[PDB]
């Protein structure tokens, strides 16, 4: 039971899969993509965002949707077996659809 | 405790526990002598 | 000059016991003047911005002829108070956080 | 969708994974099918786990373990132990045979009984009883 | 007999209109007024600010919760204790 | 009301923004405000859309050549597109 | 007009204020008071007699 948010911060560096509909390999190669794209700019999240979906752009797919951010809200039309919303470092939160 | 923490543990008891279900029928003989001996005392 | 007087009031207001803020926005979500950093003022704004125009719509939708000058909610740590003043050319709900347990 | 069904989910996740993976593997599957007595092929379980394995992973998780019980649950409360007490036995027709509950009083060999309770539940005042009469009877 | 008295002497002062209960959805439950053409506009426009108002406190540290809340009006006191279970109001010009 | 980025029909844009602000008036939680964002003009022009409401959001999407939306209201913040 | 919307709306939170800090509304007494006094008379029970 810590009591701040620092002590929250010290625990949370997990970055747990909110909701997903991926192939395991599929899920750790994205997931890993997406934490070296945190821990790469904290301060400028728009090409974070160059970055995921440039690479899974010329790699996996032609269409590809990467939303990063604080705090939002979204409803998005997408194709099934690729949606990967994660919380990366206890607070930015990653959705990203085809 | 003598007429009511028998009468409030015999109904609580719990015959059939959890082919080999014969057991069963040898589990039920226990508990039997069980509520007898305590039914005795009440009375 | 009349900024001594608002900046007065400032420090007026914060003199009192335990107020850990005072913040004045306007109706556009921007804030003005600040005592915080800049990132918990313009959370601030955008919130209190949205919240207190629902929080009038509905009393005005309640009853014709009433309108509001004043909001007040509560934490377990620290009572946000709201005041707009709702007029033309001027609406600036000015907001301040205090609490009574500190010092 | 309701809370004690993930107690029970969780007490049996508990029972399959029984070594600690955090994964279903098929060792300690076919362990609990060879626990209830079965000890079926080495193709045939993975033709099952991999209709029941979604993610690829050759090994299905507590997602997966509560998407087969509920597909399996909810898809096929009060309704159907007390209907089919005797009137699910006569499938909306509202006439249950004495010769039933006569039968029910002969096998049990139940030592003192008379018959008055459908004497004396007897709402059309024929000589059987309806369904909604029958609840009123429980 | 404890919740009942506490409503008859809440609804006895100087300037107290009426005390409403509301469940989670909605089904204002025990109001107190004469007619009921504006319980409902209470039950379906107040909740919709006590849970915006939980929004707006806890977003800043989810440490953070709401417990009360104060709108006054130039004629009235709404005051919301909203919490899990339910919303209440009472209204109050002082 | 207040738009950053936009490269599309303005005749249409007029229709985006009187969708977007009578949705802002009517509702009040932000997940309803995407919902009928996209919902209402979905049922107006096209079939697909994709919108985004919220603050201090980052994004790398795939424009569309007269489909691409990105409005500002009071602090409030939307996006959508085909 | 900034000015003065300013400083009536100051004065009339310093009421406020000082209406908050007058005395404290949301204070329950005894929130958490775990040390009770209490009844420990000597209590003798018969569980059964064997005879």
């Amino acid at each position: 039971q810590f009591e701040d948010m620092e002590a929250f911060l010290r625990v949370a560096k997990y970055t747990l899969v909110k909701f997903t509909d991926m192939h395991v390999e599929m899920k750790e190669e994205a997931m890993d993509i997406c934490i070296t794209a945190v821990e790469k700019y904290p301060n400028d999240a728009e090409k974070c965002t160059q970055m995921i979906k440039d690479q899974m752009d010329k790699k996996f797919g032609a269409p590809w949707h990467v939303v990063v951010g604080k705090g939002f809200s979204y409803e998005i039309t997408y194709e099934v077996r690729n949606l990967l919303y994660i919380y990366v470092g206890g607070r930015t939160a990653v959705l990203l659809w085809k | 405790n003598r007429v009511d923490s028998n009468l409030g543990a015999i109904s609580s008891t719990l015959l059939v526990e959890l082919e080999g279900f014969v057991e069963q029928n040898r589990f039920q003989k226990k508990q039997a002598e069980l509520l007898a001996i305590r039914n005795e005392e009440v009375r | 000059v009349d900024i001594a007087a608002v900046d007065e009031t400032f420090k007026r207001l914060q003199s009192h016991k335990g107020v850990l803020g005072i913040i004045v926005i306007n109706a556009e979500g921007i804030a003005i003047r600040t005592t915080f950093d800049n990132d918990l003022t313009v959370q601030y704004a955008a919130l209190v911005s949205h919240f207190t125009v629902k929080a009038r719509s509905a009393v005005r939708k309640l009853d014709g002829d009433n309108d509001l000058k004043f909001l007040r909610i509560r934490s377990k740590k620290h009572e946000i108070m709201i005041a707009p003043e709702f007029e033309r050319s001027h609406e600036y709900y000015l907001v301040v956080v205090q609490d009574p347990s500190r010092e | 969708l309701t809370d004690e069904e993930m107690d029970m989910c969780r007490k049996a996740f508990a029972m399959f994974d029984k070594d600690g993976s955090g994964t279903i593997d098929t060792k300690e599957l076919r362990t609990a099918l060879s626990a209830l007595g079965q000890n079926p092929t080495e193709e045939d379980m993975f033709v099952m786990i991999s209709q029941v394995d979604q993610d690829g992973s050759r090994c299905i998780e507590f997602k997966e373990f509560v998407r087969v019980i509920q597909i399996n649950k909810q898809m096929s409360a009060d309704t159907l132990d007390a209907f089919v007490a005797l009137g699910g036995n006569l499938d909306k027709t509202g006439r249950i045979l004495v010769d039933k509950l006569r039968s029910i009083c002969e096998e049990f060999e139940l030592t003192v009984n008379v018959d008055r309770l459908v004497k004396d539940a007897d709402r059309d005042l024929n000589g059987f009883l309806s369904y909604d009469e029958f609840r009123a009877l429980l | 007999s404890d919740i009942e008295s506490t409503l008859t002497r809440i609804q006895g002062h100087k300037g107290v209109i009426g005390v409403i209960i509301v469940n989670n959805q909605g089904v204002p439950l025990r109001s107190t007024f004469e007619h009921d053409a504006m319980t409902k506009q209470y039950a379906d426009l107040v909740p919709g600010l006590a849970d915006l108002a939980r929004n707006l406190v806890r977003d800043l540290d989810p440490q953070n919760d709401l417990e009360f809340l104060r709108i006054r009006s130039h004629k009235h006191e709404i005051m919301v204790a909203a919490k899990d279970d339910f919303v209440l109001l009472v209204i109050q010009d002082p | 009301a207040v738009i950053k980025n936009a490269d599309m029909s303005e005749e249409m844009q007029a229709d985006a923004v009187d969708c977007a602000t009578q949705a802002l008036e009517k509702y009040n939680i932000e997940k309803d405000i995407a919902a009928y964002i996209k919902k209402e003009f979905d049922r107006k022009h096209n079939p697909t859309w994709h919108c985004i409401v919220g603050r201090n959001f980052g994004s790398y999407v795939t424009h569309e050549t007269k489909h691409f939306i990105y409005f500002y209201l009071g602090q409030v913040a939307i996006l959508l597109f085909k | 007009d900034y000015i003065r919307t300013v400083v009536q709306l100051g004065s009339s939170v310093e009421d406020l204020i000082k209406q908050n800090n007058a005395v404290d509304i949301y204070q329950e007494y005894f929130t958490n008071v775990t040390m009770d006094h209490t009844s420990e008379a000597p209590h003798v029970k018969t569980v059964t007699v064997f005879k």
